[PDB]
């Protein structure tokens, strides 16, 4: 059809004629490579589909007008607005409580294309009403009552109303939502429990308050249980759930650690995906920001040698994630645990890396090598770890450092120079 | 040397999806 010819439909006063229209609308938008979404906006067509669900009695043009939008709704924010402007939102929310399971999921659908858009929509969404009737749906004594396709619906935008920030979802929903969350999170299909993981992915990314809300309901043991699953589509948020929350206090951090995250983090560290690699040492870097017990924990469940070798040969974002790891547990470290960590032959692959062309990173590298070698005049071996030093080439590139464009770089690898170079409590 | 916020994310969901 020509989308004058679905306009005469439209415009008929034939119900039946309505509904042939909005048929070949809806083909026009779901089969086509390139969908003349702008000539249907153009044409004044979103007011008529958004009042045709609300046609109870014909409930085929409820179904076909929804699936439409909800097209109309998923392409550029303009064309979103058009759909929300023609008053899309709370007529979705009406049919929520359709009869017709496989209308209330094409409104559950639309909703979330909406929510999706940005903080705005997805605050207004709210606002009109969405969540209630969203999570009535999700109210059933078992879960496995609903279609798996439905069901991931919901998921899916249940957590488009827990993304974005500036600003944060209301407090208020997200209180209501989580408890359906942490039952959504023990569902056994994978594209649901990647759905729940990206949800609680968002609600972590935030401040303390917002971390503390997700650690409260208990879900931290589940979440580290979805870290070694098979599913890539659910480690990824999984990770970046529990990386978040490391982000928090020293307490919801132990959390993590309690919960028994650092056994899997091994594979993590040497996942095959590069992504995975990153985002487990950026999680491993902001647990050896925590307390001293926190780092021994780290050391006792053999993480040390698997940073150390991520430092080696992992990508350089990876290398900069390790660096990081390792500056942080020589800050907060004791002297037993610097040892342990030079045992473990930290020394040269952090070092290679101040031939790095990265300013921050340098200066970092040569911070824990004077973290490392404080450790060292407290045991009054700043000989022996010099000569290390040495022997891993380090103060070539130490020296190298003296004519660096950065002054902070070339003072703190001077100061190095001129201080250091003119049981587990010695380096042997 | 504290905790520190993520980068932005590599592979993320989707925001919009259409039926085909």
């Amino acid at each position: 059809w020509s989308v004058d010819d679905i306009v005469k439909g439209i415009n008929s006063s034939n119900v039946e004629n309505q509904l042939q229209a909005t048929q070949a609308a809806r083909k026009l938008l779901s089969r086509e490579k390139q969908p003349p979404i702008d000539n249907i906006i153009r044409a004044g067509l979103i007011p008529k589909f958004v009042s045709f669900l609300g046609r109870t009695d014909c409930s085929p043009i409820q179904f076909e007008s929804a699936w439409a939008l909800t097209n109309i709704a998923s392409g550029t924010s303009e064309q979103t607005k058009a759909v929300v402007d023609g008053g899309a939102i709370p007529a979705f929310i009406s049919l929520l409580a359709s009869p017709h399971a496989h209308i209330s999921e094409q409104a559950v659908w639309a909703l979330g294309n909406i929510a999706g858009d940005g903080s705005v929509f997805r605050d207004l969404v709210i606002k009109y009403g969405a969540v209630d009737p969203l999570l009535a749906l999700l109210a059933v004594p078992d879960m496995s009552s609903l279609a798996c396709g439905y069901l991931r619906n919901l998921t899916w935008t249940l957590s488009n109303l827990c993304r974005n920030k500036n600003p944060a979802p209301p407090i208020d929903a997200v209180e209501q939502i989580l408890p359906t969350l942490v039952r959504l999170l023990h569902h056994d299909d994978p594209e649901v429990l990647a759905d729940t993981c990206w949800a609680i992915s968002y609600l972590t990314d935030g401040p303390n308050e917002r971390i503390g809300m997700v650690v409260k309901t208990g879900v931290v043991p589940q979440l580290v249980k979805l870290l070694g699953a098979s599913e890539l589509p659910i480690v990824t948020p999984a990770l970046r759930a529990i990386g978040n929350i490391v982000t928090g206090t020293d307490e919801q951090t132990q959390v993590v650690i309690d919960a028994g995250a650092l056994a899997v983090f091994p594979s993590l560290l040497t996942n095959p995906k590069t992504n995975i690699q990153k985002e487990a040492t950026w999680t491993m870097s902001n647990i050896t920001a925590g307390r001293q017990d926190q780092i021994q924990q780290v050391v006792n469940h053999g993480l040390v040698p698997f940073l150390v070798s991520v430092l080696s040969k992992a990508d350089f974002k990876t290398q900069k994630e390790a660096v990081w790891a390792v500056t942080n547990y020589t800050s907060g470290g004791t002297v037993e645990q610097i040892v342990y960590l030079v045992h473990c032959g930290i020394i040269e692959p952090l070092m290679n890396l101040l031939t790095a062309k990265d300013t921050k990173i340098i200066l970092v590298i040569l911070d824990a090598i004077s973290n490392i070698f404080q450790a060292a005049e407290k045991l009054g071996e700043t000989e022996k770890l010099s000569i290390m030093i040495e022997e891993c080439g380090g103060l070539d590139k130490i020296e190298a450092l003296q004519n660096h464009e950065n002054e902070s770089v070339y003072k703190a690898s001077l100061s190095l120079i001129e201080k250091y170079f003119s049981e587990g409590y010695t380096f042997q | 040397f504290g905790k520190r916020p993520a980068e932005d994310m590599e592979e993320e969901q989707a925001f919009k999806r259409s039926r085909n």
